[PDB]
Order: structure tokens, then C-alpha cells, then sequence
């Protein structure tokens, strides 16, 4: 059981930190608001599922 | 009550010292919380005189 | 006679049951995150915790169950107090170092 407790926690570790390496290597202006392209390009697939 | 509001996050927050804040990539800065900006009673503010 | 048709309300009582459980469940899980794994799931800089959980490893290949033992303790720890998560998993400063 410990050991299934800690691959659980090295599953969790590997997720968050490579996500915010990801998160990283895209660079995106603090500020200007959504362009109107990205938001056609993520909302409206979202509502056609 | 929108200037009121931006006026305080400015005093507690720079009493404050930091750690170097706000790179330019969204959705970084929110997760920059810390126990500096919850050092006043959310009740005694003395609007009134 | 194509199938005739079972009491459509029943039909209609599963063919809901489905759309019910899907998004009652998963979908919600999915798109949404439950109040209490905020601690966990968004961390500033998660790169302390992963040298132990490599180290960890590191250590059993060379045996030294001691070590294996006795990192295994400081690991469980870190999931129990919230304020030595906090301060262990805050963002690194060599940039204005």
C-alpha cells in the first residue's frame, strides 16, 4: 500500500511540474484580452460536442 | 466602491517586500498568494467618521 | 415491427440515465475543479518534490532501505501540514539573485 501511495505521488509530481514546464515554453502577453481567433478557435468546438 | 477597492490592494501589497512578481505569461500570477494581504480585519475599515 | 417498440418512457428513463451519470460524474470532473484539491493540483514551481520522489528511487536501486525508509516519512509529511507545502513548493529566485 506505501508503495502504491507513493507511485500515486510520483504520478501527481510528474503531472504538475511538466504541465508548468509547458505552461512555460509559450510565452503570452499579461494583459491584452483573448483574441477573438483563439476563443473561435477553443469555445465554439466546445459547444458543437 | 471600484476606487475604493483598488486603493487597499495597493497599501498591504506594498508594505509588503515580495519576491519578484508577475513575468509576462497569464495564469501565473494567480497562483502568487501569499500572508501579507490578509494582515487587516475584513470589518475594521472606518469608511465613515 | 422494426424492434416494435419497449415502453418508450423506459427507453427515455435509461436514454436520460446515461446523460445523467456521463455529466453528473465525469464531464464535471472534467471541466471542473472541487473546492478542496486547490492545494494540490496549481503549485508555483514543482520541482523540490519531484528530487525526492526521484531520489527516492535512486536509493532503492543502491539498497540503503535506511535512507528508503526515512525519506519516505519526510515525503508523507509534506501532505499533511499545508504550510511547509506552501513554502517548499514557492517559486525560485536565482532570476533577481
Amino acid at each position: 500500500f506505501d508503495f502504491f501511495n507513493m507511485e500515486n505521488f510520483y504520478a501527481h509530481i510528474f503531472n504538475i511540474k511538466c504541465a508548468r514546464q509547458f505552461e512555460a515554453a509559450y510565452p503570452a502577453p499579461r494583459g491584452i484580452p483573448k483574441g477573438k481567433l483563439v476563443k473561435y478557435m477553443m469555445g465554439f468546438p466546445i459547444i458543437i460536442g | 466602491t471600484e476606487a475604493i477597492r483598488e486603493r487597499y490592494q495597493k497599501q498591504i501589497e506594498r508594505g509588503a517586500a515580495e519576491r519578484d512578481f508577475e513575468p509576462v505569461t497569464y495564469g501565473h500570477a494567480k497562483r502568487a498568494g501569499d500572508y501579507y494581504m490578509f494582515k487587516y480585519d475584513p470589518e475594521n475599515d472606518d469608511l465613515v467618521e | 415491427s422494426f424492434l416494435a417498440k419497449v415502453f418508450k418512457g423506459g427507453v427515455i428513463a435509461v436514454y436520460l440515465s446515461v446523460i445523467l451519470v456521463v455529466g453528473r460524474g465525469l464531464v464535471r470532473g472534467i471541466f471542473t475543479t472541487s473546492p478542496s484539491t486547490v492545494m494540490f493540483t496549481e503549485l508555483p514551481n514543482a520541482d523540490h518534490l519531484l528530487k525526492i520522489c526521484l531520489d527516492i528511487y535512486l536509493v532503492r536501486e543502491a539498497k540503503d532501505f535506511m535512507l528508503e525508509q526515512d525519506l519516505f516519512a519526510k515525503l508523507i509529511f509534506l501532505f499533511r501540514s499545508p504550510a511547509t507545502l506552501i513554502e517548499w513548493t514557492r517559486m525560485s529566485k536565482k532570476k533577481q539573485e
